[PDB]
């Protein structure tokens, strides 16, 4: 039960107590997945509208 | 009208609970994986209590408690009741035992054998006994070589404990028994016991100078109705119960099955429940829990009470299933969900 | 600022509409000029969902009213609030549909769309941000079931990423005007379930059992019919015209509802349906009980043959939200065999403060059941009563139809019920 | 002195922003119009409370916190509240229609639109720091903005700012108040995509406000405006350290040292005590142990889950009011000997303490209750993944049909990203597992 790093200042003070010792991508890449899925809900539009043109 | 949920169909208690529950008319029983229930009867492993609670609006009770296996494993409570400062390493209900590692794997394996050899250099009888959870696998010797040997030929965590060399043999027959004693632990934590057990008998002469053929010392169901020719022939089923020991007890010893036996079972079951009541209550819990347990005991020639083990999913006996499962219903799941006697249990108070 | 253009087409689309306006009118405190003299500030909140504010602090309805015969738009216009619709919203041509899918669709339908879509595209671009579209319409006529199912493709074909919501009245036997509405009906149907993405279905079947059963009506009229569907019209509406976060616009109320895109199709229900003890108050369990009671639900469909996949309710007035999660929680756990397991809180409550006209309190049903494949089914079945002997196909077939779109039509509504059906197990 | 930019996305993470603003200027004695007469530094200063807040020279102590919604509705709200003065134009960004509850419309289709105007607004705010930390990140599991578009939003933040810390103060989908049903479907697909980009995560699971609000402060019925008051009292002990004088837990990056040792297992579990209703007549002011032995009680842990059967990797006492070092650890002493703490073999089993005197400010008119002295245990324990299981399951339910996974697809997210998503969880549930059962 040891108390260590105890600090105090006028607002408050800490402290540890112890009490057993132990036993990305890139902005390139993010652009690709944005633009790829924008680029599948243009195929999808694409074909609707051609299912529509029919 | 309340609802529940099966997730152990090789239940037999609780089979007959699901069949009582709906005999009522105000239980309905639900597809095992619907989350909208009231009870559930859950599996024996890996039951997900992590999921229990989190409906809005549902009072959710379980038939186990999350953390009680600590007591239901044969290594777990070696090292419960060697940890425990409630049960001391000193319990004088508990037979000497040790938790033994198989080589091809903390373990006790020194510690043992310093205790063994106290006891063969002390002229003592040095008789001890190797089990574990993974059996239907038991050997019983006198020898440290076999017993540790034994072992490492398996690949699960063992224990070695004293044999009880003195038991209290019936008559006539000189032999062996245990007694199993089911107890319900409802959602507040009341430690109920039910009134009744069984003396599971062994149907053969103890002998103490063979520990080859084991018909005679393990006095387990299976073996004495698949291994033992004498099944049956003293009590049916080799299941005595308590008015006949009872009977037995006084005609004998001139002693109660109540004073001599009893006492020393309620103080050991109230000892083993209390201590990891901390650790498994559900008192201020999301969810509610309740179980039924099987505690097994030993009874030496002084009239003393051992503890064996405790069964997290115990079997009932076949006369008892009735009795024992409408009680379940009545204290365990009524108590949560009222429908719309002198008591077959015994309250064992306690201080929570 | 989230706008609704609302279209209602042929004869009950118009008629529904005209009853829909005149009573959400009143619950914003519109009156038939167009003058708001309520006196919440709720009524105002979301108040330009459905209607444009004009010159003078006037709200003008965003409706488009079209037909292709003058008569039921004449009425509208000489009707209560028939002023206050844009008179630049009506659009109607002289020849009429003659209850045929065809003319509506193919012929005479072809000839008036583009001027409707004139009208919707003007709506449109004074929008500041809109939402989608709603449409009233029967199925078993002409104008609003084949010009109707035609605008619904035009207007996807301009604004495919809008939502398309249609209020549908389904044909029924008992309540009948012609023997080509099954003809009728499976032909839009199939139009609906690939171009819409939320479609009310109404029963004209259930709506006179309620006024003969429930509503003690001795001989039920179409205006009676429609106080039905209005007061459900308005309170399936609830959600997008006053203060909510629940379904509170077009396409989150269908991203909670249609969990697959063919199987978007509603039974609405409404309660109280009391008949005139009219002023007994009414407890949130009996709002409850009755909301859920096959007897006041819409789509003619017995919920207990199916199952739902997916419930929102809507309690209007002061009351117990306490109360009310309560009883919603009571109904789903007493009753959860008739909900998919597979969809976690399914069941989705909404409140709202402001009651309708002349009510304390009231609760809107809307389910997404699998049960709805009855209403199919007996559709399907009375198609093929006739199509089998190809009777009254010539009036189709004059209209330069073929068998073989028949034969198509049938063939989907079909896949439609085996759709529901393995879902349902 | 090193500045904190606050990050509130969609409804949840705005309006528990603001409420989180409100707390902090009345804490650090801020006006409404942004004037606190005890900074005697007009026009500037490098204070500790000057972490989170900038200065005019007009002395105005601007928030350093950027507010972003698709939908204009709940910023509007910001714009003309109690503390519209606080903020400037450029700090409330908001959209004309929002993600519908779509992480797929979220983090793709709406997302890709106004990513780059949002980065830029937090340039501006970066720009006026002389050392920038890094980020505290507002936001829901559930709403189509809170997890679509804040996982975007944290991939290009680490590639803005690579040596920023970055924590979340994320919402829990609970059922009790939400109407949404694909929420399962966000969480774990923000979470997926968020997990390598968080350096610490403070979970708040809406069941659990939502009871301690019943069940502590006696509302039958609680609103947002009830369960976010309560959020921001938890949100301000947790970020007391970086706004007042101190030791311990100083800067973004003494959170990760103290709290997530494992940089996958990064979820915190909080508890707060006491929570005592204003409407009470009085109530018999509580002790240190009493307030600390509380903390290990289910009712009062923002996330409902059983430490008993878990194991600790870290725990911090982070105490408000009338304390002194004597009675924490005579409080402490006294837990160990009866409650079920275990630690991991590879970790101390010690507690870091940190006790500002102040007492908790509660909001004038709110539910909360003034007390003399209050605790949040801050505790990463493997019991938290009990939540992640729950969720996870939800997800196997509907996926197992393929239910809702078309609106998704339909804004250009592929079907691979749910599976691909959902095996990082089912590795997160195993990592769990393997640090805290035997
Ligand atoms: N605690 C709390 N939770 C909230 C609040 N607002 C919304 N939520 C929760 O957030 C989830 C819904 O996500 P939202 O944040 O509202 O949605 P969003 O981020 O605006 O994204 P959109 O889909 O575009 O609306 C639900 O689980 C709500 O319970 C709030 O003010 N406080
Ligand atoms: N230390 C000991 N001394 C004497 N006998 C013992 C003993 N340990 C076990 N036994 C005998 O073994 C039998 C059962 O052993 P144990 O209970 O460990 O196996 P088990 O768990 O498979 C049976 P159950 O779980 O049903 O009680 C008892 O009947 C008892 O007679
Ligand atoms: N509920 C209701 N149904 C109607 C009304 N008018 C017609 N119907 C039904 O609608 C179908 C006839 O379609 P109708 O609208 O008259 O044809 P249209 O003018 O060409 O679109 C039949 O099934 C009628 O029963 C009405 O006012 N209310
Ligand atoms: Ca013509
Ligand atoms: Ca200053
Ligand atoms: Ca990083
Ligand atoms: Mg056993
Ligand atoms: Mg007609
Ligand atoms: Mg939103």
């Amino acid at each position: 039960m040891e108390v260590i790093e105890l600090n105090k200042c006028t607002s408050g003070q800490s402290f540890e107590v112890i009490l057993k010792p132990p036993s990305d991508p890139s902005l390139e890449e993010i652009q690709k997945k944005l633009e790829a899925a924008e680029e599948r809900r243009k195929y999808q539009e694409a074909e609707l509208l051609k299912h529509l043109a029919e | 009208m309340y609802t529940f949920v099966v997730r152990d169909e090789n239940s037999s208690v609780y089979a007959e609970v699901s069949r009582l529950l709906l005999a009522t008319g105000q239980w309905k029983r639900l597809r095992k994986d619907n989350p909208r229930f009231n009870l559930m009867l859950g599996e024996r492993n890996r039951l997900p209590f992590g999921r229990l609670g989190h409906e809005p609006g549902l009072v959710q009770l379980v038939n186990y408690y999350r953390g009680a296996d600590k007591l239901c494993r044969k290594a777990s409570l070696v090292k419960l009741i060697k940890t425990s400062p409630e049960l001391s390493e000193s319990c004088t209900w508990f037979p000497e035992s040790y938790v033994i590692y198989p080589t091809n794997l903390t373990d006790e394996r020194e510690v043992f054998l310093a205790a063994y050899n106290r006891r063969r250099e002390g002229r003592e009888g040095n008789v001890w006994i190797a089990k574990s959870s993974a059996g239907a696998g038991i050997l019983i010797s006198s020898e440290a070589s076999e017993l540790l040997d034994f072992i490492d030929e398996q690949g699960q965590v063992h224990v070695i404990q004293k044999y009880l060399e003195k038991p209290l043999l019936l008559e006539p027959g000189h032999r062996k028994f245990d007694i199993r004693s089911w107890v319900l632990v409802d959602h507040l934590y009341n430690i109920y016991l039910y009134r009744e057990g069984v003396l599971r008998t062994s149907s053969e002469p103890y002998n103490s100078a063979n520990f080859q053929d084991k018909t005679c010392h393990l006095t387990n169901h299976c073996i004495q109705k698949e291994y033992s020719k004498n099944y049956g022939r003293y009590e049916e089923g080799n299941e005595m119960f308590f008015e006949e020991f009872n009977q037995y007890l006084m005609d004998a010893l001139n002693t109660t099955l109540e004073n001599s036996i009893l006492l020393q079972i309620k103080h050991i079951i109230r000892s083993c429940l209390m201590c990891i009541e901390p650790a498994i209550s559900t008192k201020h819990l999301h969810y509610q829990s309740f179980q039924l347990f099987g505690f097994d005991f030993m009874v030496d020639e002084e009239l003393k009470v051992w503890l064996i083990e405790v069964n997290g999913a115990p079997a009932c006996a076949q006369k008892l299933y009735a009795e024992l499962c409408q009680g379940i219903v009545d204290v365990a799941i009524s108590s949560v969900f009222p429908l719309a006697p002198t008591s077959i249990f015994i309250k064992l108070h306690h201080h929570h | 600022m989230r706008e609704i253009v609302h279209i209602q087409a042929g004869q009950c689309g118009n008629q529904i509409g005209a009853k829909f306006w005149e009573v959400i009118s009143d619950e914003h405190g519109i009156d038939p000029t167009g003058s708001y003299h309520g006196d919440s500030d709720l009524q105002l909140e979301r108040i330009n969902v459905y209607y444009n504010e004009a010159t003078g602090n006037k709200y003008v309805p965003r409706a488009i009213l079209v037909d292709l015969e003058p008569g039921t738009m004449d009425s509208v216009r000489s009707g209560p609030f028939g002023q206050i619709f844009r008179p630049d919203n009506f659009v109607f041509g002289q020849s009429g549909a003659g209850n045929n899918w065809a003319k509506g669709h193919y012929t005479e339908g072809a000839e008036l769309v583009d001027s409707v879509l004139d009208v919707v595209r003007k709506e449109s671009e004074s929008c500041d941000c809109l939402q989608g579209f709603q449409l009233t319409h029967s199925l078993g006529g002409g104008t609003g079931s084949g010009m109707g199912t035609l605008l619904i493709s035009k207007i996807r074909e301009e604004y495919p990423d809008r939502i398309m919501n249609t209020f549908s009245v389904m044909p029924s036997p008992k309540v009948s005007d012609t023997v080509v509405e099954p003809y009728n009906a499976t032909l839009s149907v199939h139009q609906l379930v690939e171009n819409t993405d939320e479609t009310y279905c109404i029963d004209n079947e259930a709506l006179y059992d309620i006024c003969f059963r429930t509503l003690k009506l001795t001989t039920p009229t179409y205006g009676d019919l429609n106080h039905l569907v209005s007061a459900t019209m308005s309170g399936v509406t609830t959600c997008l015209r006053f203060p909510g976060q629940l379904n509170a616009d077009l396409r989150k109320l269908a991203v909670n509802m249609v969990p697959f895109p063919r199987l978007h199709f509603f039974m609405p229900g409404f309660a109280p349906l009391t008949s005139r003890q009219q002023y007994r108050a009414l407890t949130v369990p009996e709002l409850t009980q009755q909301m859920f009671d096959s007897k006041n639900m819409m789509a003619a469909c017995d919920p207990r043959h199916g199952r739902y996949l997916t419930v929102a309710a809507i309690f209007r007035g002061r009351m117990s939200m306490k109360e009310v999660d309560e009883q919603m929680l009571n109904v789903q756990n007493k009753n959860s065999s008739y909900f998919v397991e597979w969809i976690p809180n399914n069941v989705k409550t909404a409140v709202c403060d402001i009651p309708p006209r002349g009510l304390k309190m009231s609760a809107t049903f809307i389910g997404n059941s699998t049960a709805i494949q009855e209403l199919f089914k007996r559709i399907s079945e009375q198609f093929t009563a006739m199509f089998r002997r190809k009777a009254f196909l010539h009036w189709y077939t004059g209209e330069g139809m073929d068998e073989m779109e028949f034969t198509e039509a049938e063939s989907n509504m079909n896949d439609l019920v085996s759709e529901y059906q393995q879902y349902q197990d | 002195m090193r500045e904190c930019i606050s990050i509130h996305v969609g409804q949840a993470g705005v309006q528990i922003g603001n409420a989180c603003w409100e707390l902090y200027c009345l804490e650090h004695g801020i006006q409404p119009d942004g004037q606190m007469p005890s900074d005697k530094t007009i026009g500037g200063g490098d204070d500790s409370f000057n972490t989170f807040f900038s200065e005019t020279g007009a002395g105005k102590h601007v928030p350093r916190a950027v507010f972003v919604d698709l939908e204009p509705t709940v910023i509007d709200e910001v714009r003309t509240g109690t503390y519209r003065q606080l903020f400037h134009p450029e700090q409330l960004i908001t959209g004309k229609e929002d993600a519908a509850n779509n992480y797929a419309r979220g983090h793709y289709t709406i997302g890709k639109e106004i990513i780059d105007l949002v980065l830029d607004r937090i340039r501006k705010l970066a720009d006026q720091c002389t050392g920038l930390q890094g980020f505290l990140v507002f936001h829901s599991f559930g709403g189509g903005t809170g997890s679509g578009f804040t996982s975007l939003l944290m991939e290009r933040l680490s590639v803005d700012y690579g040596k920023k810390s970055k924590l979340e103060f994320s919402i829990y989908p609970a059922p009790q108040v939400s109407t949404a049903v694909v929420e399962p479907y966000n969480s774990i697909l923000t979470t997926h995509t968020t997990l390598e980009h968080s350096d610490c995560a403070f979970m708040v699971d809406n069941e659990a406000i939502y009871d301690i609000c019943r069940r502590n402060l006696d509302i039958e019925r609680p609103t947002y405006t009830n369960l976010n008051r309560l959020i921001s009292q938890i949100v301000s002990s947790i970020t007391a350290s970086l706004r007042f004088d101190g030791a311990l837990n100083v800067d973004l990056t003494e959170f990760q040292t103290n709290l997530v040792p494992y940089p996958r297992i990064h979820f915190p579990l909080a508890t707060y005590a006491p929570v005592i209703s204003a409407e009470k007549a009085y109530h018999e002011q509580l002790s240190v142990a009493e307030i600390t032995n509380a903390c290990f009680e289910p009712a009062n842990q923002m996330v409902k889950c059983d430490p008993r059967h878990g194991k600790y990797m870290a725990c911090c006492l982070l105490y408000r009011g009338d304390v002194v070092p004597k009675d924490v650890n005579a409080a402490i002493a006294t837990i160990k000997t009866k409650r079920s703490i275990q630690f991991v073999d590879w970790c101390p089993t010690g507690f870091k303490v940190g006790i500002n005197y102040q007492p908790p400010t509660v909001v004038p008119g709110g539910d909360l209750a003034k007390v003399q002295r209050a605790v949040c245990m801050l505790s990463n324990t493997t019991a938290i993944a009990e939540a992640w299981a729950r969720l996870d399951h939800k997800f196997d339910l509907m996926y197992a049909k393929r239910a809702f996974v078309h609106w998704y697809v339909g804004e250009g997210m592929e079907e691979g990203e749910f599976s691909e998503a959902r095996e990082d969880m089912a590795a997160l549930e195993k990592d769990y597992e393997e640090v805290g059962v035997d």
